[PDB]
């Protein structure tokens, strides 16, 4: 089983939707078109040495295509995501791998530039970066499993998916100012691999806005 | 089985003091400026509710207010002052803070203000919902905390003779809570 | 007795306080009421009513009856505003002193929309189009006549309809705004054309500017500032 | 949408100084006519309930007034007095009003009178619409100002060996306010 | 607080076999969470500084 | 397709109960409760110098709990078993073995400690220890296919199942003076592996008393 799944133009194929979490079991809805696509962010290597990497929502879309034209050129918006992580890697190598969604995810080591990384995304650190096993806000990462998660465990799976809905306490609100969810995907086993295997596998997110809808246009 | 005692309403809503209001009275003497007591309502004072509070990104709720309120005479002197009354007056959210002792706020139709007569029942009140947003957010991650408002105190008898100090204790017990989107817990260490 | 159990907030005067109380003069006959024209039932139906914008607060045209005039000239055609107004009922300086805005500075937070209308008082002779935009929140607002095209706009013609009424909409993030800081809109007004008139008719004509809320327009959390 | 705070009630209603009453205890040393304490209804000393009434030009309210008693020793002499008991007397439009501290009105049976012991909760009346006209005026183009009455205030208590100065604030409330005939509002500039 | 409850524990029964030159030292976590029959009482808040 | 086997407090992982040969075609069956439940012995290490192990039954579950402590405390008793063979390898690793059950085990080079080696079973040599291609008595192995058996070829599977009916001249007979089932395990094929496999697998027997029953208590 192979599902090529399509959004307009642009494709992606998941091995299978099987494992897919829906964030406090709330499906995206709007308020009681184009720009909700695949948006495929640049990949990040997993090494040995790995700590964790994170991007906010909707601030890693804020240049891509008309969700990010729209998400400037308006003043208020609500979307939901669909973050699709696939982390593609052989049979001979091992490791796990925490995708979280957390809302409001106010990081900690606080300047907008230092709070927005966009694109790229942020990384952890042991001991700006904030700390692995803190999520920056002291905080032990065990209990972070209350939070919408996945375990991507190489040995059975090597994707995760994570249907978000819109998380704020407003109905509708300014994106370019006040991300709402934040993806922290941190290894909670580490990386090892076979003799001379590839030494770093690719992650890669895909982001789907679902019911992106703004106000109002300038 | 019963989780009657787990819920939100039995592990949020109990009295728990959140600050201690000190005033002295208008003593003509040397007085300072403390002869008025001001604290903006913020939970991230107690650990207690702050800790229970942070379990939870979202919130609302109703906050009963009671005030407990013990005076003292000062000097060993031979003091003697009748019955003291105290103006206790919530200043909602967006509005301005008492400056002066005779300061208009103490005055102005919109701050529901208390009059609490010393050595009768503890005074109270139930500020509701002050929220301009649909929730109280302990977790915001943007950019330009929630204003819940502000207490301020004073004696209202003037030109006393001796001096007398009172602390104005406030018993802050939320009331119909609701909680959404949990969180792990903060260590006690950062608190 | 009924046995009772005094509780706290007993003996208290909350000022906020709504209880029965004994009347003074028990056996004193109220003169009755009369059907007098004109009952308020509620302060919004004020802030409905269309106002008059001061539009120029300058040192001389203030405090008086210049300060309302919008003078329209022959000049060079610049292609900046006549007028650029912010939606800032509470927090602009001429919104502010209109009734809407001395309703709103007894209150902390609104929400609805606006009514504007400015009003041509010139000649029945001269004709001219002006192009009234509207900036929305966030929005820096429109330099030139272009831009203010290119966005919502009116193009109100001078020589047929002597007035032009543009309603902004309600949008903001909560469901309310404060009345003090954070933006909210622009109007605005051009040339399109610089206005033609006939023989001698003066080229210097006036526009004034009302505003008003609308039905959906509503406040909350009194706030009363003043004092001396 | 909801416009109830914008109501007539809600805008008006709302408990607001409008003076503050002092008097002396009927101390035999030296004290002057400031035995008794004597202020004519009206509105138009406190600046916010005139203005919100110079709104509107006629009106209809009843008028709840509440006293909050609040005393001290005024020597810091070895104070000491008994529970003073005050009366508190309205008296209505129309009526005469107090010369002396033994003046006759104070056992008048017209004048309805508190007697408020001092220490308890704030005394309080209803005075309810004392108009001759059908609504109070409060801007009148013609020739011959509308009467609500007078509050006049004493202690009871005669022989007192101790000076006791007292400061009796009226939080006036009106309550069932009907309003007509909006105006344009004064600036804050004369008042 | 306080005194027993018992002992989750885990043995080899096994050691570990693995092909080729892949590594020999894994990795297993451990989770844990109450049951639906789960229920606490009597509130005790021990949070000070 | 993973069956989670289980009998009271013990529970047991197959693959699949595929191949599962019953000794003689007849199931295990009463005379015409706790004890019988899952005791899985201790591993026993294949290498490629391997040449054979053996077990006895009842004698190897005559400590094990219940099974034991009747198996003493009454003086007849009448037994089937279930005699689980998990090889769990590799991939990479090859191999066979045959597993086959014996009625009345009768070995040879004699004196009850030395043919009841219990828990830990005997093994075999190839010149105690008797022969592995002789099973102790003169008897050519590739002839040892009459008896109930199974093989394990690695490529294909990595796991056999022997249900044992109880077998004996008696209907009921003593349990600590006379076993009635023998289990050999012996590799047909050697094993083998690739360069730095691990280079010896485990192989684990998980018996099962089915029909367990005794007479007379003391």
């Amino acid at each position: 089983r192979v599902l090529q799944l399509t959004l307009g133009n642009s494709t992606i194929t998941t091995q299978e939707a099987a494992n897919s979490v829906v964030a406090y079991g709330r499906w995206p809805e709007y308020l009681r078109v184009a720009a909700c696509r695949f948006y495929t962010l640049d990949t990040v290597s997993w090494t040995k040495e790995s700590r964790g990497w994170w991007w906010k929502l909707p601030d890693a879309l804020r240049d891509m295509g008309l969700f990010g034209q729209n998400m400037y050129y308006h003043y208020l918006g609500r979307s939901g995501y669909t973050v699709h992580v696939q982390c593609n890697a052989s049979k001979f190598h091992q490791g796990a791998l925490g995708v979280f969604a957390v809302p409001e995810m106010c990081l900690a080591g606080t300047s907008y530039q230092n709070a927005n990384p966009g694109e790229k995304g942020g990384t952890f650190t042991g001991t700006f970066c904030p700390v692995d096993y803190l999520l920056g806000n002291g905080t032990l990462l065990g209990n972070a499993f209350v939070f919408p998660h996945q375990i991507i465990n190489l040995r059975t799976n090597n994707c995760a998916t994570l249907v978000l809905p819109y998380v704020n306490s407003l109905s509708i609100d300014s994106m370019v100012k006040h991300n709402n969810w934040g993806i922290a995907i941190l290894p909670l086993a580490p990386l090892n691999f076979a003799s001379e295997s590839s030494p770093e596998i690719p992650i890669t997110l895909t982001i789907a806005p679902m019911c992106c809808e703004f106000n109002g246009l300038r | 089985r019963s989780r009657s005692e787990s819920s939100i309403e039995s592990f949020f809503a109990r009295g728990a003091c959140v600050t201690i209001m000190t005033v002295d009275n208008p003593a003509s003497t040397t007085n300072k400026d403390k002869l008025f007591a001001v604290w903006k309502i913020t939970y991230k004072d107690t650990v207690q509710l702050r800790r229970k509070l942070e379990f939870f990104t979202y919130s609302r709720f109703d906050m009963e207010l009671t005030f407990v309120v013990t005076a003292n005479f000062t000097e060993t002197n031979n003091g003697h002052a009748l019955n003291q009354v105290y103006q206790i007056m919530y200043v909602p959210p967006g509005a301005p803070v008492p400056e002066k002792w005779d300061d208009y706020t103490w005055q102005t139709s919109s701050n529901p203000s208390i009059f609490y007569t010393y050595g009768t029942a503890p005074a109270r009140i139930s500020v509701p919902y002050v929220g301009i947003s649909n929730a109280y957010s302990h977790f915001y991650d943007g950019f330009s905390l929630n204003d819940f408002g502000i207490l301020a105190v004073r004696v209202v008898n003037d030109h006393n003779p001796t001096k007398v100090t009172s602390k104005i204790r406030v018993y802050l017990k939320p009331k119909h809570i609701r909680v959404w989107c949990p969180r792990p817990p903060r260590a006690v260490a950062y608190y | 007795g009924l046995p009772v159990m005094n509780t706290p907030g007993s003996n208290q005067y909350l000022t906020a306080d709504n209880f029965q109380s004994p009347c003074a003069l028990p056996e004193f006959d109220v003169t009755p009421p009369i059907d007098i024209p004109g009952e308020v039932k509620n302060m919004m139906e004020l802030a409905e009513i269309d106002t008059m914008i001061p539009f120029d607060l300058s040192a001389t045209k203030k405090n008086t009856m210049e300060m309302y005039r919008v003078r329209l000239s022959d000049k060079p055609h610049t292609d900046d505003p006549i007028l650029c107004l912010s939606l800032s009922p509470a927090s602009d300086p001429r919104l502010s002193h209109t009734m809407l805005g001395e309703i709103l500075n007894y209150y902390t937070h609104w929400a609805g929309s606006l009514k504007f209308t400015f009003l041509f008082c010139g000649s029945m002779m001269a004709t001219g189009k002006l192009l009234v935009s509207y900036a929305p929140p966030g929005a820096d607002p429109p330099k030139k006549r272009k831009e203010a095209m290119l966005g919502t706009h009116v193009i109100w013609d001078i020589g047929l309809q002597s007035s032009c009424t543009m309603v902004v909409p309600w949008i903001s993030n909560t469901t309310y705004r404060q009345t003090i800081d954070t933006e909210g809109g622009y109007i605005s007004v051009f040339y399109q054309t610089r206005i033609v008139v006939p023989l001698s008719t003066p080229r210097e004509m006036d526009i004034l500017g009302f505003v008003s809320a609308c039905n959906d327009f509503s406040v909350r959390l009194l706030r009363d500032t003043t004092h001396i």
